[PDB]
């Protein structure tokens, strides 16, 4: 037969340098698990119970993460970082250094 | 004509085909993926669910002696004891007092769902690729089915397409695992007739409808109790429900590349690695001729805003003198950028208007517009969101141009260095000859 | 911020004007029933509490 479940709460999304910081703010026990798409990924999963915060990093490649029943949810960061690509040396180096730091 | 090409196993990235032959217009070629399945061939081995244990009624003799001889049944286990004076609702149940005996008999056998409720043991072998690629040119515009294997060829417009081979052969299932509902392990198991009990396996059956069955379970029976009729019995429980509860970390929420995974059959799609190689045969009425196609003449590229973003971030104005308005395929001969239209129409005002993407600092380039070519370089500045919720769609490329400022920096530094070296050099050569010389 | 301190403002205790964050979202009914869904983040003064 078919039976009948809730659907979770949407979290807070909060954006950073690839980095995302979510609110998670549980009504019941849910499941929570997050994985990146890349050659190794980093898996995670845990119970909720109270209401947390979780900080989970996003490369270039991508990320998806399951919270609650809902359908899972996919984002990617961009090529974004300080200084100006066409300025004086020392800003094209701070820039390239923002992009990809020990090969500068 | 015949051709070949290669192409990228990303969903949902647009690639264009250029195809260039004497004689004829340029064509431009849009192809996608829309959605790719990996099954691997399995063959079973095992399966397993929970059990019952079948315990019958005691036999209890008055004034007399049993014994039990040995059953062909899963885990039959028998005992026969000596001095028992059972006792019921109304009173003793036999005259003898120590010259009694009771007969105990217990085993195992498959729960009464096991048809519904059971996990399989597979094992993989070489795993075949099959996808959904959608083809667009000209006013036809149509998806097929295609299986990557360098075997199939469909037709499109009176045209053979052939796909595959896959680039890398890569699979994210082990050699061993255990399928339940809808969820994959990658977890190895007891060989058959070799369980443990307690623990995956404890209950074993060729097929679901098997009449044979192996179990270890570890029965033991027990002297009854006195002045009691029951027949005692210790066993290590199920192992089934053991591993529902820790089975650990689902594949689902494991595979790489995110490969979304599946059941019924057994399959993981989307999965992003490789090179699909596509050979074709296109016919002569695909074309168009030269005679009747336009010509462009002095055709100068520019670029006005640029930004290096996951969108089409970037705008081009071609300029041209033309003799007759038509329809002309235009397309990028690089990798740094890469368009959104394939075709263009052209006037006799003399401005088209392009966009692109690109992810590089300073990219430069080729845009053709029918037989004419140009080029064209421009410098681009980073955007400011942090995520987004689309893939990329460019090519991931970073190196600046030759021509680019901070290259330029290092060309010209470099220069001056090396004349400055060049002049020592040569000061050093005149002075060796002139002292040579004396 | 909605779903901490400060997600519900008012000037005064009597005022007439209120700032409210509180990520209000509506869903589309199921078949065949009548209501109203919507998702809402929770009070934030009781998560400070
Ligand atoms: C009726 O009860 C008598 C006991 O009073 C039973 O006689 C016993 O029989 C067994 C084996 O036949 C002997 O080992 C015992 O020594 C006997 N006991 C006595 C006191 O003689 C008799 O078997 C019972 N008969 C039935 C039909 O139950
Ligand atoms: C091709 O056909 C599909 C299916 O109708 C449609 O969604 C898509 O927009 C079409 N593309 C073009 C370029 O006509």
């Amino acid at each position: 037969i078919t039976c009948r479940v809730p659907m979770a709460r949407e979290p807070t999304v909060i954006h950073g340098k690839r980095e995302v910081t979510l609110h998670l703010h549980p009504d019941h026990p849910t499941l929570f698990s997050y994985r990146t798409l890349g050659e190794d990924p980093q898996y995670h999963e845990e119970w909720v119970t109270a209401a947390v915060e979780r900080t989970i990093p996003v490369p270039v490649d991508g990320m998806e993460y399951h919270w609650g029943n809902n359908d899972p949810v996919r984002l990617w960061s961009q090529l974004t970082t300080e200084g100006k690509p066409h300025g004086w040396p020392h800003q094209i180096v701070q820039y390239y250094y923002g992009l990809y730091p020990a090969a500068t | 004509y015949e051709h070949s090409t290669v192409m990228p196993n990303v969903v949902g990235f647009p690639y264009k085909a250029h195809i260039e032959r004497p004689g004829y217009s340029p064509l431009t070629l849009q192809m996608q993926v829309v959605e790719t399945s990996l099954e691997p061939t399995l063959n079973l081995e095992y399966i397993t669910c929970e059990y019952k244990t079948v315990v019958p009624s005691p036999y209890v003799k008055c004034c007399g002696a049993s014994e039990c001889s040995t059953k062909e049944k899963p885990d039959y286990q028998c005992k026969v004891y000596t001095g028992v004076y059972p006792f019921m609702w109304g009173g003793a149940y036999c005259f003898c007092d120590s010259e009694n005996t009771q007969l105990s008999e217990a085993y195992v056998d498959r729960s009464d769902v096991c048809r519904h409720d059971h996990a399989s043991a597979y094992k993989a072998h070489t795993a075949s690729l099959k996808a959904k690629v959608r083809v667009m040119y000209g006013n036809v515009n149509q998806t097929v089915d295609v299986y990557v294997n360098g075997d199939h060829a469909v037709t499109i417009g009176g045209t053979q397409f052939i796909f595959g081979p896959l680039s890398s052969a890569w699979t994210p299932f082990d050699n061993k695992i255990v399928v339940y509902k809808d969820e994959v392990f990658n977890q190895d198991f007891p060989p058959y007739g070799s369980g443990q009990p307690g623990r995956f396996g404890d209950i074993q059956s060729r097929t679901v409808e098997s009449n044979d069955l192996y179990a270890n379970t570890a029965l033991k029976l027990a002297r009854p109790s006195p002045g009691m009729v029951h027949v005692p019995y210790t066993q290590t429980p199920s192992g089934f429900k053991y591993w529902l509860k820790e089975k650990g970390t689902a594949l689902n929420t494991k595979a790489p590349f995110g490969c979304q995974i599946k059941t019924n059959p057994v399959r993981a799609m989307n999965c992003a690695v490789g090179n699909i190689p596509v050979s074709m045969n296109l016919p002569d009425s695909a074309f168009t001729r030269i005679v009747e196609a336009p010509t462009i003449i002095d055709l100068t590229c520019t670029v006005a805003t640029c930004t290096h973003s996951s969108d089409f971030g970037g705008v081009l104005t071609l300029t041209y003198k033309t003799d007759k308005n038509g329809d002309c395929s235009v397309h990028s001969h690089s990798n740094v950028a890469t368009l959104q239209e394939a075709t263009a129409k052209v006037k006799t005002a003399g401005k088209v208007t392009l966009h692109f993407s690109t992810a590089s600092a300073s990219p430069s380039f080729v845009v053709s517009l029918c037989s004419a070519r140009a080029t064209c370089s421009a410098s681009c500045e980073p955007p400011k969101d942090h995520i987004v919720p689309y893939a990329a769609s460019h090519s991931n490329v970073v190196f600046p141009d030759m021509s680019g400022t901070a290259l330029s920096w290092v060309q010209k530094i470099s220069g001056g260095l090396g004349a400055f070296a060049i002049g020592a050099i040569l000061v050093l050569v005149v002075v060796t000859c002139i002292g040579l010389r004396r």
